[PDB]
């Protein structure tokens, strides 16, 4: 899920 | 046996436990207290049939359920990602491998934590306010009746290992540092971390579980069952596409499924 990867990438910031 | 190297593994276990407590407000100990009826602060209401469902009231249907449970899971994904930041060495990996590790790991960790909410009779819902029975869930029309039963089957056996939050902190770290995920660029630095976490898990289970020979192996086997639960979701989506029968569902039941996974 590109949406899920998005949530993870931002939480990693 | 007690030497600098074992002390380092005990220190890593404590560092993970402390971070686990900071990251995850919904602990196993808290969930079990509610399930065994120990918490008298506004005890959960039992929903065991359609009549109790109605007394409990405090774009296909199934696709909407999955959109909703994935949205309600954003906070858990954020908590898991924050936890992964505390695993020594994790933030030094290539950023794409960090994302890949979390994108597969979060689903397995959510199911591990869902097991804490489950017993053989049913599952906690509505932030501990409700308790939805396993057999009521199983009784619902296809395809909905088949959604949760394999997760109950997993949870009952998983819970019989009697892991505590100290154990779960290391076990979840081992899940995250899985070197066999598709699309990983540099597998060796992940394996290096996981091997250290595995050593820490081995020691933790010896100290904490005198009763259980081969508990380490049995817990590693559970990672196999977690992956299978996740890949069963692909088959569930195909069953929904194929389904040529009425898939209407009570809106309160839709709301309960959005609290599950
Ligand atoms: C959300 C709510 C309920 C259910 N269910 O009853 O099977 C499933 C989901 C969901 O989206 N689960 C999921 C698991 C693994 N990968 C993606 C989604």
């Amino acid at each position: 899920n590109l949406g899920l990867e998005d949530i993870i990438r931002k939480a990693l910031m | 046996q007690l030497n600098p190297e074992s002390a380092d593994l005990r220190a890593l276990a404590k560092h993970l436990y402390d971070s686990y407590i900071k990251s995850f407000p919904l602990t196993k100990a808290k969930a079990r207290a509610i399930l065994t009826g120990k918490t008298t602060d506004k005890s959960p209401f039992v929903i065991y049939d359609m009549n109790s469902l109605m007394m409990g009231e405090d774009k296909e249907v199934a696709i909407r359920i999955f959109q909703g449970c994935q949205f309600r899971s954003v906070e858990a994904v954020q908590e898991i990602t924050e936890y992964a930041k505390s695993i020594p060495g994790f933030v030094n990996l290539d950023l794409n491998d960090q994302v890949t590790l979390l994108k597969y790991g979060v689903h397995e960790i959510i199911y591990t934590m869902l097991a804490s909410l489950m017993n053989k009779d049913g599952v906690l819902i509505s932030e501990g306010q409700g308790f939805m029975t396993r057999e009521f869930l199983k009784s619902l029309r296809k395809p909905f009746g088949d959604f949760m039963e394999p997760k109950f089957e997993f949870a009952v056996k998983f819970n019989a290992l009697e892991l505590d939050d100290s154990d779960l902190a290391i076990f979840i770290a081992v899940i995250i540092l899985s070197g066999d995920r598709p699309g990983l660029l540099n597998v060796k630095p992940i394996e290096d971390i996981q091997d250290n976490l595995l050593q820490a898990l081995e020691l933790q289970l010896k100290l904490n579980h005198p009763e259980s020979s081969q508990l380490f192996a049995k817990l590693l086997q559970k990672m196999t069952d977690l992956r299978q639960i996740v890949t069963e979701h692909v088959q569930l989506l195909q069953v929904i596409k194929k389904t040529e029968t009425d898939m209407s569902l009570h809106p309160l039941l839709q709301e309960i499924y959005k609290d599950l996974y």
